[PDB]
């Protein structure tokens, strides 16, 4: 639900921030389990 | 050096064995799936390197290092310590980084001839023209501290000071003499400045090569019938050099006379540093990308995490030796 607001929050077609590509990170980071070998 | 051999076209270069760049890092471009600094630590391994470095780096001319093991060489350790005077417990900031020191005198034996040809001539002089008060030992205590006792009022000018790290005691540096110091008598904080040059050794080598070859040609005079300069020379290589600044706090007022009487003529230092910033090469300022991709620089990870896995190793064994 709260991540509808989010959509709605992003560009549309105008003068959008960068601030929007720490979302799309965000989203991108979703795609797999993180293999970290040795825990630091 | 060892270290990976980075993949190409990273969008970091591997500095001092560590990802940086010229520019501010855009991880929120360049990253898709950023590792944190817990995971890169690359920041840990930053701070744990530059105070190493502080520690061992090339910022003071070193002149004595504890030797590595009846060989006699163990009665030569009172001989050193004794070939110097104790001095009291000062602190020191390197850039984000302090450290603390105590100061030690590095006796000049012409000083202490001239002093007793000078109490020579004194005396001499002197024979031609001719319960208790603790307030007096509160006095006498305030004397000591900003006028001089008579290992101070010996070493005045020209004395010479050694620098010691408290937290390593195993190597000893030179206070540099072409260096600017400001006593600041509001915070008792002494700030030093200098210049440093990263193929200086290149620079002295050629420096020896010219000064043979003046030597050669006078000879070869001599068969018929000096203030060298390396910076000064046109044929002098390409300094890479940088300025550094460092601040001292903690000195006392009687020390300073002495620090500030042990420093080189200033305009001498000044011109010469002159001509250093017009022939010198600056080291380029760049940032640390503290931030890595879990896939793309695995390898990297991976490789900066053994190596810190390793330090850490070694390190506990330091204080075990103690």
């Amino acid at each position: 639900s709260l991540d509808l607001s989010a959509l709605a929050n992003f560009p549309s077609f105008g003068e959008y921030d960068k601030k929007i590509v720490h979302q799309i990170n965000t989203e991108i980071n979703k795609d797999l389990e993180i293999k970290i070998k040795t825990q630091p | 050096a060892s270290r990976a051999k980075l993949a190409t076209n990273r969008p970091f270069e591997i500095v001092a064995g560590l990802p940086a760049s010229v520019e501010l890092p855009n991880y929120n471009s360049s990253l898709t799936h950023p590792q944190s600094i817990k995971n890169s630590g690359v920041l840990y391994d930053s701070l744990v390197s530059s105070r190493r470095t502080w520690v061992q780096g090339e910022m003071f001319e070193l002149y004595w290092r504890r030797p590595k093991k009846e060989s006699p060489t163990s009665g030569t350790i009172p001989l050193i310590r004794d070939k110097m005077q104790k001095m009291c417990d000062c602190v020191m900031s390197g850039g984000p980084h302090t450290f603390k020191v105590r100061l030690f005198i590095l006796k000049n034996d012409k000083i202490e001839q001239k002093w007793q040809d000078e109490q020579e001539l004194k005396k001499k002089e002197k024979e031609l023209k001719r319960p208790k008060r603790k307030r007096r030992k509160n006095a006498i205590k305030e004397d000591k501290d900003m006028q001089l006792t008579a290992f101070q009022q010996k070493y005045v000018q020209g004395a010479e000071i050694i620098l010691e790290y408290l937290e390593f005691t195993h190597s000893r540096y030179y206070l540099p003499k072409k260096s600017v110091v400001e006593f600041l008598e509001d915070t008792d904080e002494i700030i030093i400045s200098w210049i440093v040059i990263h193929n200086s050794k290149e620079i002295e080598k050629f420096k020896t090569k010219k000064i043979k070859a003046k030597l050669k040609a006078d000879q070869k005079l001599n068969k018929e019938d000096v203030s060298f300069n390396p910076l000064f020379e046109a044929d002098c290589p390409t300094p890479l050099y940088t300025p550094m600044t460092m601040k001292l706090s903690g000195i006392h007022k009687r020390f300073n006379q002495i620090i500030r009487n042990s420093v080189s003529p200033m305009e001498e230092v000044v011109k010469e540093m002159e001509k250093i910033l017009q022939i010198g090469t600056r080291l380029s300022g760049y940032n640390l990308w503290y931030q890595l991709d879990g896939y793309d620089d695995e390898a990297l990870s991976e490789s900066l995490r053994f190596e810190l896995n390793e330090w850490e190793h070694a390190m506990r064994s330091r204080r075990h030796k103690r």
